[PDB]
């Protein structure tokens, strides 16, 4: 199966990707919409 | 053996509170060569949780070739649910001692087993009112759509 | 059983201080939903 | 008969898997992307505001491919995750 | 019943090896013919009790490895041996009749301490109880370090053997005498009351998954004065590699190249398991003492390439040889249910089992991603199987056309396509007011 | 700050809120609860009743699958009090109270061998306090403390603590574990000797886990000749020295 | 619903029917049955109960997004969903294996507050009815439903003191109350308490 | 006397709650019946709810469907009140609301 340090890396990667997509979305929406 | 008033065994229909039940046992006496019916008049059956809820003297009711059969009447189980014990303890000084105990579970009334609304003369009013309101709503929707302002 | 202060930081990081600030900003516009939010808070 | 079968069972031909299990993960991933691409286009087709006929003839033809890929992708992903089909 | 008395035994060498947890009996005979008719069959007499529990019955000529046809019938019972060359009115032919009985002797004191050695009491017949008049006969016990008759036609020990011979002629059906003997045993004496094997074959992943569920119990001498954890730890502390009659570790022997082992219980999994070199050591949660139960599960996976061969007649016709047992080295099974699960599209074509079964069934049972109809499930039932003696491979020929191979992704895609069409319908419908 | 929050969150959930409950993790795994519950499940009668503190009722009933007496959803305090008064009274009163409720086994938790800390002896005082509000004239909480006011499990302990049921049912055979009889508790940090623990005359020990964490005893059936189990015990135990003189037993009138 | 187990509180017994919130077990059984019949996956029931909280934490995330898209904007809803997805204060009680009332409840709380805010700021009767339905779904899952029944009135009450009464308020609140209060008395456990 | 005959014991049940005499509960049912009749007469004869503006074109085949939906739901509930299971009620509601929703949203769209 998958070990623990791998699931930790996976959780952290999911979180980072989520928070980066959220920041990009907010920037796009705030710059291109009054 | 114990069962419903009408013979329906326990496994067929588990017990509940205030359900008529009957209990029966048989006693035989050995006298050296063969068994015969044992005739006694002081035997007691007890239905108890931790304390005796029912204590009834068994009365002779039927016979046979080798045993004598005793039975309580058609007593009504109590109105308290729980895991009860039907026990017959025959301990007469001089004779052999005999214990027969069965641990059953007396259930509570299910949401289905309650006198319906039409069976209670006190609730004819409320059901009549519900029906009246539903029929007035049904006529109001129709008369609200059909007619124009 | 009251809780001490470190637990509030333990359970929410960087979001404990922003919570009062957001209640304030939500108390500057004061729309109808914001009253529900403030009461909850 | 048991002996006739036991002798039949010793035929030099042995089972050879269609797609090796070691390379089933990869396929899955690949399939996944396609399953996500084409399918998504179909969903966007709805709401085009074109004729009903065009939006149906396009939705069905895009789903008859999204499905066909998604079935294989599901089989491969199940096999790769340890739950064999 | 009484069979024809057309055979006169001139020798009867009956040996009984009590070494393991089952009785292994061997009868060497040099039968001769009396009645003047060419005959081709021979009867062997078993009692009622022991006949109820017989796990293996083989016969063969002493000259070579020719296994003569031998079948148990279907109030002493009989087994029948059939010859291929009917013997002449006067002929002498030697034979070896091997049998395995699930019975074993009962603990004699019944209650014995954690460290005392245990004795077993086993009672059988002494004089040869056969369906014919024998001229010579013997009897020998082997497999225990100490033999002792119970309430004594007496035996003279020879090392670890206990030979007593009623050599002189004996009238047939001599069943009056019973012989009870106590021997010493120092093995766990474990028995599986129920086994539920399950072999799942998969063509897509090309794998065969085995999963077994064992209801085990040690039927050795019970533990007197309850179970004391302190006494156990003390024994572990000093008694290094000392033979015992409780189960500490089991050694499952799996097929070559197994992978993804797992050992589970009915309360989660167990972490005391170790798989090395086609071997799997499993330690139960608690040491199974005499009279204790333990129900558990074992599982593993193998390559389907070395269990499924493709018929050269038609490219879409498969044969499978699947083992009957894979478990502890010296165990006894009172019930086996071997289920084989073939893919959603198979069609059984032929079936063969090396040992007789009690019931064979074919059904379907749905599993993960089985939409139309479940896997084909073929179940064999067995009654008295012994670990090392019940060797054999069930053979199953079946069909699996490419059109059934590709029907699984097609079914999944049909489900997804119907879902999409329904979403489209409900998304292109005006429900506004 | 957002990325730091992600990292902090992952760390906190991996370190503080991801610890199992049935297995207890130098740094080895302790699976005594599942071991004892499974023993109960497989080597006991299917209609047996288990009597234990109310904290474990849901696992004793969910993993062992046996009838219990008290659960975690304490809805009848008087039943939890009956069950607490039977783990604090002399062995005879405990036998009576338990048998009257048809109890079959008794399960105690002992963490004095590996420093568990949440064992039964630690929550004993609550068993005393809950069973004191209903029978204030039988179980007195000030009788388990020493003459000074200390809760001691040592030799200096009160005779009431020494004679209670939980004490002699948890510390049975513990002194004779370590050679010399100098067994040292690890939760209370006190030395126990073989004399501190009186024998059990009414209960048999049927199971003790590998780390002595869970102990399961069984009520023995009343004597056939109808005498007190304590007299049976004293007869088998102190047999080498008996009163060989004949003296009128000074009984009362036979009815 | 008419269960009576004799394997607990041995002599007395437990009726269970009137001392249990049948909202989590019902959802678990429904998901189990659906996976078993409509999807072809005969997943075990222990895996449907161990992975219940993780599966419903993304439903709590979407509920938070929808609730925050009504207060400010979609971007704030995305931010709030991202926050509540992994915040430890929720993970403590939503970890895999924690098969308790809270896992489901704290999702239904947000699903109910999103409909109460849609109804309170739109005046719709349909959204007030959805709010009442999910409120009933919550009284039957968690004993902390007493939060909603005391926080939705307060809101309205406050809006009355601030002089912000409007027909939308009347419509929303009277629909929510009328429906939810009569539907919350049908749960055997909570019966006749709302009036007394 | 510890061993010997013992006195009997019979449980004591409570008296079930009393139900009002029947002739006192039929009068109120009659009052409610007369009240509903009077309501229907008040609508029918106060110049309100007069049955005009009845659709008769193609939209009439939709108006009947609208009525069919409403009355059919009240029939399902009736059946349920009389003993029908809850799952059968859910399935009946599904089957009757699938086309009823369409027919009753089309009626409202056609009726301005
Ligand atoms: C939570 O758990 C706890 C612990 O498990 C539960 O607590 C137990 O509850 C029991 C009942 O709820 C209770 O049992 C009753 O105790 C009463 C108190 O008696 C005490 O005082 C007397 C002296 O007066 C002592 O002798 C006795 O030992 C006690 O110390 C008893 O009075 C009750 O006896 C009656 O019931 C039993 C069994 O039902 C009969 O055997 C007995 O003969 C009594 O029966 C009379 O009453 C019943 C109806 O109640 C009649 O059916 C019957 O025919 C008898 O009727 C006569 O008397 C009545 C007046 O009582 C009269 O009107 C009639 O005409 C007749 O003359 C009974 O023994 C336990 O003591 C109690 N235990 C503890 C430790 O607290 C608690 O219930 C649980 N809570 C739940 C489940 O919600
Ligand atoms: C929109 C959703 C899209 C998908 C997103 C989520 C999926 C990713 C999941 C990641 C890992 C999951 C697998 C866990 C690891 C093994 C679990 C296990 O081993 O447990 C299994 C349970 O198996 C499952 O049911 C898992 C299902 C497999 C998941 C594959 C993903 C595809 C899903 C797409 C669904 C499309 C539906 C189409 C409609 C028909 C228990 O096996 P067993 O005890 O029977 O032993 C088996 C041994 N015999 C057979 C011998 C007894
Ligand atoms: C509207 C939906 C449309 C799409 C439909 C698709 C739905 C999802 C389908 C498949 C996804 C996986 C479903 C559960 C499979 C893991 C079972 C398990 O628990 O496996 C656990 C392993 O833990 C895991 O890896 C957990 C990670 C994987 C699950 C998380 C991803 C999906 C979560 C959302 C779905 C949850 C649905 C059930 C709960 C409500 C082992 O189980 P075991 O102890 O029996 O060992 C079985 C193997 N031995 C016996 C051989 C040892
Ligand atoms: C709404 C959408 C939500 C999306 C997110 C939801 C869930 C994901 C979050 C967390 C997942 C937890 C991961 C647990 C994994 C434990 C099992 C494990 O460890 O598997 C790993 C293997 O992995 C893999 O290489 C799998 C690679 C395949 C990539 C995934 C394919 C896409 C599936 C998703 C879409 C499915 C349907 C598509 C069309 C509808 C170990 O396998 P093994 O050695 O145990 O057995 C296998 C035995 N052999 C090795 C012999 C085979
Ligand atoms: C546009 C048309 C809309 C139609 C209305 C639609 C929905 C109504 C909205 C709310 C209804 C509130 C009243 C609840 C009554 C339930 C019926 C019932 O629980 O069954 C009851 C069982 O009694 C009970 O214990 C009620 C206890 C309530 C427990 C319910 C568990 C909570 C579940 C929460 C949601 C779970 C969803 C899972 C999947 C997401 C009767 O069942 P029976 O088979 O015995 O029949 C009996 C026929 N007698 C009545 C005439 C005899
Ligand atoms: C683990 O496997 C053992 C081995 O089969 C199971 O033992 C069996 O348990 C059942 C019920 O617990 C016994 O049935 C009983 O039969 C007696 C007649 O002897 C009857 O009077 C009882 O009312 C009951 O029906 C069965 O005899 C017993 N088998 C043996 C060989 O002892 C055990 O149940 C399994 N445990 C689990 C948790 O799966
Ligand atoms: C052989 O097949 C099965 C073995 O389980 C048995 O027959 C069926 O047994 C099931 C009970 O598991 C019944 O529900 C079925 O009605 C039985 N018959 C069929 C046709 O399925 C039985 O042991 C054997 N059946 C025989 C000899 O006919
Ligand atoms: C029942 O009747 C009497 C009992 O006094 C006696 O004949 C015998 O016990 C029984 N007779 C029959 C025919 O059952
Ligand atoms: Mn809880």
């Amino acid at each position: 199966m998958i070990s623990d340090e791998q699931l930790n890396s996976l959780a952290i990667t999911f979180g980072i990707v989520m928070m980066t997509l959220i920041v990009i979305y907010h920037a796009v929406d705030s710059t291109m919409s009054p | 053996v114990h069962s419903h008033a009408d013979g329906t065994s326990y496994d067929e229909e588990p017990y509940k509170i205030k359900d008529k039940v009957i209990y029966s046992v048989g006693f035989s006496e050995w006298n050296g060569e063969e068994w015969l019916p044992h005739i006694a008049d002081d035997i007691q059956f007890e239905l108890r949780q931790v304390d005796p809820y029912y204590r009834l003297t068994l009365s002779p009711s039927g016979n046979d070739s080798e045993t004598q059969y005793y039975t309580t009447g058609e007593f009504i189980l109590p109105d308290r649910h729980g895991v009860f014990t039907f026990l017959t303890d025959y301990r007469k000084i001089g004779l052999s001692f005999t214990t027969d105990k069965d641990v059953k579970a007396i259930r509570h009334l299910a949401n289905d087993e309650y006198p319906r609304s039409w069976e209670i003369s006190n609730s004819w009013v409320y059901i009549s009112a519900i029906c009246g309101v539903i029929v007035a709503w049904i006529f109001f929707v129709v008369s609200f759509v059909t007619t124009s302002s | 059983q009251p809780v001490s202060w470190p637990a509030f930081f333990f359970d929410t990081h960087f979001l404990i201080w922003l919570f009062p600030a957001g209640v304030f900003l939500l108390f500057l516009d004061l729309k109808d939903e914001h009253v529900f939010v403030i009461a909850y808070s | 008969t048991y002996e006739q079968l036991y002798k039949e069972f010793h035929s030099s031909k042995s089972f050879q898997p269609f797609i090796h299990l070691d390379t089933q993960p990869k396929f899955a991933i690949c399939g996944l992307i396609v399953t996500l691409a084409v399918l998504s286009s179909a969903l966007f087709a709805v709401g085009s505001k074109s004729s009903y006929i065009k939006k149906l003839f396009f939705y069905t033809i895009l789903s008859v491919i999204g499905s066909l890929f998604a079935g294989l992708t599901t089989v491969f992903a199940s096999n790769s995750f340890g739950v064999y089909v | 019943y009484e069979p024809p008395a057309t055979w006169e035994n001139v020798d009867y060498k009956r040996t009984i090896d009590v070494s393991n947890a089952y009785i292994s009996e061997t009868i060497e005979i040099t039968i001769k013919n009396i009645a003047s008719e060419p005959a081709t069959e021979y009867f062997t007499a078993f009692e009622s009790g022991i006949f109820s529990k017989v796990s293996f019955f083989s016969a063969y000529f002493t000259n070579e490895a020719t296994f003569l046809n031998s079948q148990l019938l279907a109030e002493i019972r009989y087994g029948i041996i059939q010859f291929p060359n009917a013997i002449s009115p006067q002929e002498e032919v030697s034979l070896v009749i091997k049998s395995f009985y699930n019975t074993v002797g009962i603990p004699y004191p019944e209650h014995v301490g954690m460290s005392e050695e245990q004795h077993l009491l086993w009672e059988t017949n002494r004089l040869p109880l056969s369906a014919y008049d024998t001229k010579k006969a013997s009897f020998t016990l082997i497999g225990s370090s100490s033999f002792e008759e119970y309430h004594p036609l007496l035996g003279k020990a020879n090392g670890n053997s206990f030979e007593f011979g009623p050599w002189e002629d004996i009238p047939r059906f001599s069943s009056n005498e019973t012989l009870a003997i106590v021997y010493s045993h120092n093995a766990p004496l474990n028995q599986v009351v129920n086994l539920r094997r399950d072999i799942w074959l998969s063509h897509w992943a090309s794998t065969i998954q085995f999963e077994e569920y064992y209801e085990l119990t040690n039927k050795a001498a019970k533990l007197s004065k309850g179970f004391s954890r302190l006494e156990l730890m003390k024994q572990i502390q000093t008694q290094n590699m000392r033979q015992t009659h409780f189960v500490t570790v089991l050694d499952m022997l799996l097929p070559e190249g197994a992978t993804d082992h797992y050992f589970t219980d009915l309360v989660g999994l167990v972490s005391t398991s170790h798989a090395e070199r086609d071997h799997f050591f499993i330690r139960p949660r608690f040491p199974i003492f005499g009279g204790w139960n333990y129900n558990f599960t074992v599982g593993w996976t193998n390559k389907l390439s070395d269990f499924l061969h493709v018929s050269s007649g038609s490219d879409e016709k498969f044969v499978a040889s699947i083992p009957i047992l894979n478990g502890p080295p010296d165990t006894v099974y009172d019930n086996v249910e071997l289920s084989v699960f073939l893919p959603e599209g198979a069609e059984i074509f032929d079936i063969d089992s090396p040992v007789p079964f009690t019931n064979v069934s074919i059904e379907t049972q749905k599993s993960y991603f089985d939409l139309n109809k479940g896997h084909v499930k073929l179940t064999f039932s067995y009654r008295n199987l012994i670990s090392q003696v019940a060797n054999g491979q069930v053979l199953i020929k079946y069909d699996y056309p490419k059109s059934s191979f590709f029907k699984k992704p097609l079914s999944i895609a049909c489900y997804i396509f119907t879902a999409l069409m329904g979403v489209f319908v409900l998304k292109t419908l005006n429900m506004n007011v | 700050y957002l990325y730091l929050f992600v990292f902090h969150s992952t760390w906190v959930t991996r370190t503080a809120y991801s610890s199992p409950s049935v297995v207890l993790p130098k740094l080895a795994l302790i699976d005594d609860f599942r071991e004892a519950y499974y023993w109960l499940r497989m080597n006991s009668d299917e209609d047996s009743k288990v009597a234990a503190w109310w904290d474990y009722g849901y696992q004793i009933g969910g993993m062992a699958d046996r009838t219990t007496l008290v659960d975690n959803n304490t809805w009848n305090n008087t039943h939890i009090a009956i069950v607490g008064k039977a783990m604090a009274s002399p062995e005879e009163k405990s036998y009576e109270i338990l048998k009257e409720h048809d109890v079959d086994y008794v399960l105690v938790i002992f963490g004095g061998l590996i420093g568990f800390g949440g064992d039964d002896i630690n929550k004993f005082l609550w068993m005393i306090r809950i069973s004191e509000g209903i029978w204030p004239e039988e179980i007195k909480e000030r009788d388990f403390y020493t003459a000074e006011g200390e809760y001691r499990v040592d030799a200096r302990a009160s005779e009431t603590m020494r004679n209670s049921l939980l004490y002699k049912m948890s510390y049975k055979d513990f002194p004779q574990l370590f050679n010399g009889g100098q067994a040292t508790d690890r939760v209370r940090q006190q030395m126990i000797t073989p004399l501190d623990v009186p024998p059990l005359d009414y209960f048999d020990e049927v199971f003790t886990s590998e780390n002595w964490m869970v102990r399961i005893y069984q009520l023995k059936k009343d004597d056939a000749q109808g005498r007190t189990l304590r007299d049976v015990g004293e007869l088998t135990r102190s047999s080498t020295k008996t009163r060989r003189s004949i003296k009128r037993p000074e009984l009362g009138l036979r009815v | 619903l008419n269960w009576f187990d004799d394997r607990t509180w041995y002599p007395l017994g437990r009726v269970t029917g009137g001392t249990l919130y049948p909202g989590l077990m019902t959802t678990s059984a429904f998901i189990w049955h659906a996976l078993r019949n409509w999807l072809g996956l005969p997943i075990d029931i222990r895996n449907v109960c161990v992975l219940f909280a993780p599966l419903f934490s993304g439903v709590t995330a979407w509920a938070t997004y929808e609730f925050t898209k009504e207060i400010k904007d979609a971007s704030a809803g995305l931010l709030a969903a991202g926050f509540i997805a992994i915040v430890p204060g929720y993970i403590s009680r939503s970890v895999a294996g924690s098969y308790d009332n809270e896992a489901i409840a704290i999702t239904l709380l947000m699903v109910t507050f999103m409909f109460w805010i849609k109804a309170q700021k739109t005046g719709s009767i349909m959204h007030a009815t959805c709010a009442a339905l999910f409120y009933f779904y919550m009284v039957s899952a968690w004993g902390g439903y007493v939060f909603i029944t005391n926080l939705i009135p307060l809101h309205v009450f406050l809006l009355i003191l601030m002089g912000r009464y409007s027909s939308k308020l009347y419509s929303a609140y009277t629909t929510w109350y009328a429906i939810g209060t009569v539907a919350s008395m049908q749960i055997p456990f909570v019966g006749f308490l709302p009036i007394r | 006397d510890k061993f010997g005959i013992k006195p009997e014991i019979h449980h004591i049940f409570h008296a079930e709650p009393k139900r009002v005499a029947k002739p006192i509960a039929v009068i109120f049912v009659l009052i409610i019946f007369i009240t509903i009749l009077s309501l229907i007469v008040t609508w029918l004869n106060s110049c309100a709810a007069a049955f005009n503006n009845i659709p008769t074109g193609v939209t009439a085949v939709y108006f009947l469907g609208f009525i069919a939906t409403i009355v059919g739901f009240e029939v399902i509930f009736a059946r349920y009140y009389l003993g029908t299971s809850i799952f059968e009620t859910l399935f009946s509601s599904l089957y009757l609301g699938a086309p009823g929703l369409l027919t009753s949203t089309k009626f409202l769209r056609s009726f301005g």
